[PDB]
RNA sequence: AGCGUCGGGCCCAUACCCGGCCGUCGCUGGCAGUCGGCAGAGCGAGAAAGAGAGUGGCGCGGACGCUACGCCGCGACGAGUAGGAGGGCCGCUGCGGUGAGCCUUGAAGCCUAGGGCGCGGGCCCGGGUGGAGCCGCCGCAGGUGCAGAU
RNA sequence: GCCACGCGUCCCCCGCGAGCGCACGGGGUCGGCGGCGAUGUCGGCUACCCACCCGACCCGUCUUGA
RNA sequence: GUUCAAGAGGGCGUGAAACCGUUAAGAGGUAAACGGGUGGGGUCCGCGCAGUCCGCCCGGAGGAUUCAACCCGGCGGCGCG
């Protein structure tokens, strides 16, 4: 029984392939990082085709899935006990996702916890 | 393809205030309400108003509510202001008014209540006339800043009766040259 | 505003005594952030020392 | 008043607690636990909140009484309801209601009760 | 606060907004108010006629202080004094009216500029103007001079 | 009570409803009168013609009240004195239309965008088409559709204009009320010619698409719608 | 290089200014030295007036 | 498969049309009406305005909603060097508050053909290494972000 | 062939009947189905390598022009 | 063999890239390198590999010292008392 959500839209991605900088394949002090290049001669910035992309606003992704995981949840980034209950009205939209630092045994509470609650964990086999 | 400008599409006018105070904020609201309920352009004019500036909103003297009070057919009547209200020292008599406004000075409500007046803010305002009938709009001069006199065409230019900046006045700071007939022109 | 309450003196050991002493007039004065955060921010910075190569 | 500390809140607290572009608040009677002048608890004179019991078990409702606001020791009166969810619901609701008390938070605070009583319920 | 300042926006634009064909360069006109007769002539003939040129005499030991003489306009003589003075002028059926020391406040001169309620009144002052002068006898009351 | 007032709420809504059937059986009786009126319109123009043949004399018609422009090339580099008169005539993108009267004032224009445009003398099903299909009027500064008849009584029923036949007939026969009836209209959004064009740069007569085409202009609707 | 308008005005910052500059975070204890040296002096001269 | 005069048909551009989606601008648009055994759930409709006072002739019930620096609805538009402005839950180092915050049941840093988010700046989880300190949110200040400079 | 149908009164001449279904009607639904599967098979955009088709001159800068 | 640990063995904490060795994998005549679009193979992951529960209803089968109405006691809400 995974933890379905409210819906399950159609989660369409116009674009999944990364924006990697002009010349990053050929040195390596270039980073992937994108830095927007603001030369006179270039001419990724004036559009030649078959050349690297640009990113422009229409990228932009559905209002109604931003941020949204396959399942269908959204994250919460969690350190501590207290902070579930919080979700637990807001139950079947969200899910914990508990914090690197945090210990094992903690995280055993954690996850008993928000068990009984029936809050989808994302990480419950974390450490052991 | 479109031939347009897309130059002035976008206007400038204000639509919320600066300021983080609180009290200004819940005029807004509430006039905001009243604004769109409402069929009153009255209302629309005073939101416009609790926007501007401190330029824009300036103070209004005593001397000039009382005779425009005093004009005839607008007796025992309301007067609305957006700027502060100051006293005038030079002016004995005062007739007993009602008056609103944001900000009045300790002595001009003195000068009000001793003789019999009244002071409303804008809360008990909208429960006494919601639609703000029986009022008298009033504003201060905007121009009176002494700014205004540095503007417009130059100086050293036919014409133009205009303050130029000048660290201190004297005989012999910006008297010569192009000022005499006698020393080159004048103009 | 306007009303003053009553506010009650309690003893040092817990309890209400008889006595009960008005309120002052200044506790319902207007509140203003904006210039307490500014205040705040202006007069702490006096209490600074001078660091320079 | 309440609109103004509510405008004085809203950002400033202590209690609110933003991340993932998410926001949310942590006091005690708020249901919902989002950031809002309608929901929030601390603020109007007429304030509800449904917590578990102090014990495990047990729902205990809560309730502001009107008469000592600056007073807390005398505000807040408690009192558990250790029935079956349905007659539960029954009671909660008709207390909220047949007094004009709060009927705003009237569905949410049925939702909140029946997830409690889940909860202290034996975990699937 | 820097973090509001420009330069962090433009970090990243190559010429840090000062142009790329006329660069930033130190001192691209000449210094301070140079060329004032020559090359920048204009700036000071469209906007401070008068800054070459003399005129007048040569005052040498200048002492401000013989010259002090702060004026007073009649539109607020009456500022002077408490409200109780003016109210029991009109009380008075004898018709005597107070004395203001204008010296005592640190005022010379009385100028005669607004106009006069009727009520008179001795004014002690150190000189007067010919306006204000009648605009009092006509209300009544005389100007009683002092060194 | 609730009462005298359920009752008195009934009698409002029904009266809205005879209303609201009125005016429809108005329309109706307008529409059919029309369709009488254009038959006679369509056979006295040749009756007028047998009979002056049977005398042995020629009949000329009238000069037509009425032309179709269209916009056939683009928005680079033009002159500023064409481009002034192209956004006078509200011919902002190109494959757009408008309708026009004529008279000298309008014909001296045309006349001087000639190369631009292709205009010619169109016929009743043109308008038909163009009107019901595409029809979006101008309301509050913004294009909504002209799909009730509500939309144009708000707007025009000072003039009498309750519904598309009034429309049609003002524009058929250039009514005193053009102006308005056509400014209302929002610039004719045609799409790209289906079959294709012979040559955009010439004139007709030097076998091209610009100027006058008298008639075949419904030739190109035709293609293009 | 003056654009379209402002004072005429003549700064002194010719001179090698940045070398003599008296900075004065000195005051507090001044007044303290001040202060101290007054009261033991009153102390000192004990009934006689303290002003002079 | 050349030259001149012509037909039909047919081919595709980031242009034109219809539709989907992002952002901005304009309508200084709409929404405090969640008015519940003090109840009766409307005020988009071609036509200046009132679901207006009066006076004579059993069963206890009804979803969401509104951080109004929010939510929602309508149209139209979107190339951009030198240059200007706005928003940055972009990022760095340190200070006052605040999280009954985390941590030897292993922090920072570092490595990674792992899973994912964001238009992007960047960020979060798993695994390995390591052995003592670190971060989130509201405000303040700055010696605060590198490919080039023989 | 007609979006023509109380009675009385007015002109020219002889303001509440209820009831039931259909749909080219203010933006798609089925109250319709079928196959594969627990040790070699299903899904796995991105990120790892290789292949093929088309597109494709190395950046920064001064410059009317790289 | 000490030490928890030499994965800290005297310029000895953590120990990146540039550069090299070896191993494993894949490929190879138009220098390499790239964008878009697909395919194939690897790699690990999904702790996949007979697949949704929730209210309400209908029906058949268990069980608990249990429902309503009244009385007592306390409390809160409201009052055109
Ligand atoms: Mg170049
Ligand atoms: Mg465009
Ligand atoms: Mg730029
Ligand atoms: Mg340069
Ligand atoms: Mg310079
Ligand atoms: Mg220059
Ligand atoms: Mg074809
Ligand atoms: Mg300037
Ligand atoms: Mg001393
Ligand atoms: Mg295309
Ligand atoms: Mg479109
Ligand atoms: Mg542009
Ligand atoms: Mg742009
Ligand atoms: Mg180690
Ligand atoms: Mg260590
Ligand atoms: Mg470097
Ligand atoms: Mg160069
Ligand atoms: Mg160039
Ligand atoms: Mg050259
Ligand atoms: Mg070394
Ligand atoms: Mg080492
Ligand atoms: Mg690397
Ligand atoms: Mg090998």
């Amino acid at each position: 029984a995974a933890l379905r959500p409210l819906v399950k839209p159609k989660i369409v991605k116009k674009r999944t392939k990364k924006f990697i900088r002009h010349q990053s394949d050929r040195y390596v002090k270039i980073k992937r990082n994108w830095r927007k290049p603001r030369g006179i001669d270039n001419r990724v910035r004036r559009r030649f085709k078959g050349q690297i992309l640009m990113p422009n606003i229409g990228y932009g992704s559905n209002k109604k899935t931003k941020h949204m995981l396959p399942s269908g949840f959204r994250k919460f980034l969690v350190h501590n006990v207290k902070e579930l209950e919080v979700l637990l009205m807001c139950n079947k939209s969200y899910c914990a996702e508990i914090a690197h630092n945090v210990s094992s045994k903690n995280r055993k509470a954690i996850v008993e916890r928000a068990a009984q609650l029936a809050i989808r964990v994302t990480n419950p086999n974390a450490r052991l | 393809g479109v031939d347009i400008r897309h130059n002035k599409d976008r206007k400038v006018r204000r639509k919320e205030p600066k300021s983080q105070d609180i009290y200004l904020r819940l005029l807004v609201k509430l006039y905001r309400f009243l604004a769109r309920r409402t069929n009153s352009t009255f209302n629309q004019v005073v939101l416009k108003r609790l926007f501007m500036s401190r330029t824009n909103r300036p103070p209004l003297s005593l001397s000039r509510m009382i005779r425009k009070m005093k004009l005839p057919g607008r007796e025992n009547k309301t007067a609305v202001v957006v700027g502060t209200v100051t006293d005038d020292v030079r002016v004995q008599e005062v007739p007993k008014l009602k008056v609103c406004a944001l900000r009045v000075t300790s002595r001009a409500r003195s000068r009000i209540l001793k003789a019999g007046g009244k002071i409303l803010t804008f809360d008990q305002l909208a429960l006494d006339s919601p639609k703000g009938r029986g009022t008298v709009l009033l504003s201060g001069p905007r121009k009176g800043r002494e700014v205004y006199r540095h503007f417009g065409k130059a100086p050293g230019t036919p014409h133009s009766h205009t303050k130029p900046y000048v660290r201190s006045k004297g005989r012999k700071f910006e008297r010569a040259r192009g000022r005499r007939a006698s020393r080159g022109y004048k103009n | 505003a306007c009303a003053r309450p009553l506010i009650s003196v309690y003893s040092e050991k817990g309890e209400s005594s008889g006595k009960n002493v008005t309120l002052p007039a200044v506790f319902k004065a207007p509140i203003r952030p904006d210039i307490v955060n500014f205040v705040h921010t202006n007069l702490r910075k006096n209490n600074r020392q001078p660091y320079a190569v | 008043s309440a609109h103004l500390q509510w405008m004085v809140v809203r950002n400033c607290s202590s209690f609110l607690i933003k991340r993932n572009k998410q926001t949310y608040s942590t006091e005690p009677n708020n249901l919902k636990a989002r950031n809002s002048f309608r929901y929030n608890g601390l603020i109007h004179r007429k304030t509800v909140g449904v917590e578990p019991a102090a014990d495990g078990k047990g729902v205990v409702v809560v309730m502001k009484r009107r008469s000592g606001q600056r007073k807390p020791a005398t505000s807040y009166v408690r009192t558990t309801i250790n029935k079956n969810a349905r007659a539960t619901l029954s009671s909660i609701r008709h207390m909220i209601r047949k007094n004009k008390y709060h009927p705003d938070l009237r569905m949410a605070a049925i939702r909140r009760a029946s997830a409690i009583l889940r909860s202290q319920k034996p975990v699937m | 606060p820097s973090r509001l300042r420009k330069t962090r926006k433009l970090r990243g634009h190559v010429s840090h907004g000062h142009g790329r064909i006329g660069k930033h360069r130190k001192h691209p006109g000449g210094r301070g108010n140079a060329g004032g007769m020559h090359h920048h002539r204009i700036n000071f003939d469209k906007y401070h006629p008068g800054y070459f040129g003399k005129v007048g005499m040569r005052h040498y030991h200048l002492k401000r202080n013989q010259s002090f003489c702060p004026t007073v306009n009649l539109d607020k003589l009456w500022t002077l004094v408490s409200e109780q003075t003016r109210v029991n002028a009109a009380k008075n059926k004898t018709g005597a009216a107070p004395i203001i020391d204008v010296v005592r406040s640190g005022y010379y001169k009385v100028l005669g500029k607004g106009k006069l309620p009727k009520q008179p009144v001795i004014v002690k002052a150190k000189f007067f103007s010919r306006r204000a002068e009648e605009k009092i006898k006509g209300v009544g009351g005389a100007c009683v001079l002092v060194a | 009570n609730f009462a005298e007032l359920k009752i008195k709420r009934l009698r409002k809504k029904f009266a809205q409803k005879m209303l609201r059937k009125a005016r429809r059986k108005l329309i109706y009786e307008k529409a059919k009168h029309y369709h009488k009126e254009y038959r006679q319109m369509y056979r006295t123009e040749i009756r007028m013609a047998r009979m002056a043949r049977k005398a042995g004399n020629f009949y000329v018609p009238a000069e037509p009240k009425l032309a179709f422009v269209i916009r056939i090339r683009g928005i680079n580099g033009v002159s500023p004195k064409v481009r002034k008169v192209l956004q006078l005539l509200r011919l902002r993108q190109i494959f757009n239309g408008t309708f026009v009267k004529l008279n000298k004032a309008s014909i001296n224009m045309l006349r001087i965008v000639e190369p631009y445009i292709a205009w010619g003398y169109p016929n009743l099903k043109s308008v038909n088409e163009l009107i019901y299909k595409r029809g979006y009027g101008k309301i509050n500064k913004k294009r909504i559709a002209l799909t009730d008849n509500t939309l144009i009584a708000r707007s025009l029923g000072k003039y009498n204009i309750i519904c598309m036949e009034d429309l049609i007939h003002e524009i058929y026969t250039v009514g005193k009320h053009f102006k308005e009836a056509n400014n209302f209209l929002w610039p004719f959004k045609l799409s790209s010619p289906r079959g294709g064009m012979k040559k955009k740069t010439t004139h007709f007569v030097e076998g091209g698409d610009a100027g006058n085409r008298e008639d075949q202009i419904n030739r190109l609707i035709r293609r293009m719608n | 290089a003056p654009s379209r308008n402002g004072m005429i005005l003549k700064p002194h910052f010719h001179k090698d200014w940045q070398r003599r500059v008296a900075t004065w975070f000195n005051q507090p204890a001044r007044k303290i030295r001040r202060r101290k040296a007054r009261q033991a002096r009153a102390r000192r001269i004990a009934p006689r007036p303290a002003a002079g």
